[PDB]
């Protein structure tokens, strides 16, 4: 059966951040549940913000404010910088 | 008559437990809040009901924290609260 | 010989469990004494029993093994407090206690 | 500013809490705690406003911020 | 290129994340700008935790990362400890103290 | 840590870095009983770990 | 009308629309607004009766937030349902520790 | 002005149904409306979460029934499920 | 059928090793029964929510997914089991 | 002195201190009250056990802190209820 896993991409991220390092299946499950949890947190915050400002569509602005709220300070700064760079490259392409 | 130490304090404990009034003064607290909010966005205006909400939320937080502080002191076998108690309470709260 | 009593505890049981000296053990009533098992095996004869008292707090958790019973023996000046008793156990013990006509202080 | 939350008022708060005797360092330390908690709430409130594209801190935004913090407030917002 | 994750250049799947937001009913219709930014955020966070976990593993001298390393990094780093304070990492253990 | 290491090198005192724990009480008692028994059983190198456990995983791919 | 059909006070049709608008699902059940309106009405009834009893105790005929706080905090259940919540102007139950007393 | 919807009319109706004499101040009514909205939001969040968890688009009464069984401390939950099942039966009877 | 003293299955050495992992130095005797009770209350909370999720699921098995979901309601989310 | 080590040994380890099978039986015992014929997943049992382990560990941390405030190096039960109530 197909299983919805971020693991395939998480392994790529792991090798880019640290080439020689490997991962146990247990830690890999930790990361899969981590990505699911953070995704649900940010997406839920964006949905509430869309309802709160009465917008019917989530957008990059909602996601970045959701990041600003949920993340603490330093990760919030670096995450918003990386994310705005990411939407910037995507749009410029 | 000269009240013995502590009795008037107990009277106030009953008094302000009965009361349902704001125990921090509105304009000093509003000035304080505005001073904090200078950092995040300067020249920011406040809805007055919003300021009231910050105030009562802070009152609830400090009241519960003083309850925990007093519990810490009574656990410490000391009637007078000390700062030690406040750190202990917040550290348990996490 | 001593025959076990016909007095039925909670759920038809013949004894009641409670903590002592950091150890859980049973109480067995009998004709002329309480026998508390098993470390240390303690006899509390009714004739030597001077009086008993009950201590209780007010909370929602009172229904779960909370009430306490303190007995005094005057011959040895020995006071023993019996912790961890629930509502039904306390009621059955008190019923036994009136039926035996022992002095219940309060 | 934070000094405006003065010793009589801290005593009044502590008496609402239950405290009978109060040490002197309580006032300064409580002032610090109030500073910290107010920062924590206000950051979320003003961030909510920057999303909203308003220039004022609405009480509804305050309620949403306190909801996010978990120290929910009822009555001063819908 | 052809695939959306490539047109962005993101590792985590832009197209799949778009599908998840669309199916989750988080809004009547999710915009096309949102999923790219979100996938970027997940990339950055996973990268941070993975770097710290590998660093802890290098102190332990073990090449593989284990949930002990994962929990050690999370608890020790103040910032990510605020992000995941309520969380418990399975078989993480507790820090020395 | 670097300052402590430089200071100890200046004092000319060999140091050890490790993570394992045993008593101080039993080592003190045994070494009063015989100052050389611990050098016989390997000296201060025993704190260094040679074989504690083995841990691994099957695989991680998809 | 559906609210009369289900014999309830809180609005079944309004709840149905608002559930549809909230994006809780692609589809919203027919008895879902009925059931949810019933639950909400029961909760309002419980809180209102407890607050009214507290108001009678406090010698009032309108329920102020002090009555609501007293009801919620005194009732062990409602304290758990609304534990994190703080009621505006509600205050604190009078509770004083034993050692403090003379 | 804008049309702003609050549940105050129904709260006020129920307040008469339980305690006819007593009235409600506007501030306490705002508190009560906030409580109603929060309770509905919590229940709806849990019910939508259940439907998503179990791969069921439709929010049928069973989903909200589980939500009430979960969110509330149980001694209100038993009642709340009871009246709601009654209500669904009544609505099925009527058309 | 019926089980008893399973909470007593939590052993005194287990409690002491827990307290020592948590940093405790000297342990009073009364600690053990109350820790047993605290563990007990936490377990009925978690298990009640998990079993409720399963009864919604129309399933006779309490999946680790439902366990995680119950813990998430309790606000003590765990990573590593299911997803 | 071995008590002082005995803090520091288990702190490193990732092992689950509570034995596996008595926890399984406890978990099924609690399950029986709410529903019977319930066939738990083994993964579910381990998931319960890990959370319980962490919760008790944090509780004992707070307990020892309470004792240190009291000038008591011994944890007393008053520390347990104090930590529970302040945590809420």
């Amino acid at each position: 059966t197909r299983k919805e896993s971020y693991a395939i991409y998480v392994y790529k991220v792991l090798k880019q951040v640290h080439p020689d390092t490997g991962i146990s299946s247990k830690a890999m499950s930790i990361m899969n549940s981590f990505v699911n949890d953070v995704f649900e947190r940010i997406a839920g915050e964006a949905s509430r913000l869309a309802h709160y400002n009465k917008r019917s569509t989530i957008t990059s602005r909602e996601i970045q404010t959701a990041v600003r709220l949920l993340l603490p300070g330093e990760l919030a700064k670096h995450a918003v910088s990386e994310g705005t760079k990411a939407v910037t490259k995507y749009t410029s392409a | 008559h000269r009240y013995r130490p502590g009795t008037v304090a107990l009277r106030e404990i009953r008094r302000y437990q009965k009361s349902t009034e704001l125990l921090i003064r509105k304009l000093p607290f509003q000035r304080l809040v505005r001073e904090i909010a200078q950092d995040f966005k300067t020249d920011l205006r406040f809805q007055s009901s919003a300021v009231m909400a910050l105030q009562e939320a802070s009152e609830a937080y400090l009241v519960a924290l003083f309850e925990d502080t007093n519990l810490c002191a009574i656990h410490a076998k000391r009637v007078t609260i000390m700062p030690k108690d406040i750190q202990l309470a917040r550290r348990i709260r996490g | 010989v001593i025959v076990p009593g016909e007095y039925k505890s909670k759920y038809d049981q013949c004894a009641v469990s409670c903590s002592f000296k950091a150890n859980e053990g049973y109480l067995y009533p009998l004709d002329n004494a309480f026998f508390f098992l098993t470390k240390p095996t303690l006899y509390i004869p009714f004739s030597d029993v001077s009086m008993v008292n009950i201590s209780r707090a007010g909370q929602t958790s009172t229904s779960s093994r909370t009430f306490d019973l303190e007995v005094v023996l005057r011959s040895n000046r020995g006071s023993t407090t019996f912790a961890n008793i629930s509502k039904e156990e306390q009621q059955l013990l008190e019923q036994f206690l009136k039926s035996k006509n022992l002095r219940v202080k309060n | 500013n934070i000094q405006g939350i003065t010793k009589p008022a801290i005593r009044r708060l502590a008496r609402r809490g239950g405290v009978k005797r109060i040490s002197g360092l309580i006032y300064e330390e409580t002032r610090g705690v109030l500073k910290v908690f107010l920062e924590n709430v206000i950051r979320d409130a003003v961030t909510y406003t920057e999303h909203a594209k308003r220039k004022t801190v609405t009480a509804m935004d305050v309620v949403y911020a306190l909801k996010r913090q978990g120290r929910t407030l009822y009555g001063f917002g819908g | 290129a052809k695939t959306r994750s490539s047109r962005a250049g993101l590792q985590f799947p832009v197209g799949r994340v778009h599908r998840l937001l669309r199916k989750g009913n988080y809004a009547e219709r999710v915009g096309a700008g949102a999923p790219v930014y979100l996938a970027a955020v997940l990339e950055y966070l996973t990268a941070e935790i993975l770097e710290l976990a590998g660093n802890a593993a290098r102190d332990n001298k073990k090449t593989r990362i284990i949930p002990r390393h994962l929990q050690l990094a999370v608890r020790n780093d103040e910032e990510l400890n605020k992000l995941l304070g309520r969380v418990t990492i399975a078989q993480g253990g507790v820090l020395p103290n | 840590l670097d300052f402590l290491k430089q200071w100890l090198t200046d004092m000319d005192i060999p140091y050890t870095v490790s993570t394992i724990n045993l008593n101080w009480a039993t080592i003190m008692k045994s070494l009063q009983d015989d100052p050389y028994q611990f050098f016989l059983d390997g000296g201060w190198n025993f704190l260094a770990t040679g074989s504690d456990d083995e841990a691994s995983d099957e695989s991680e791919e998809e």
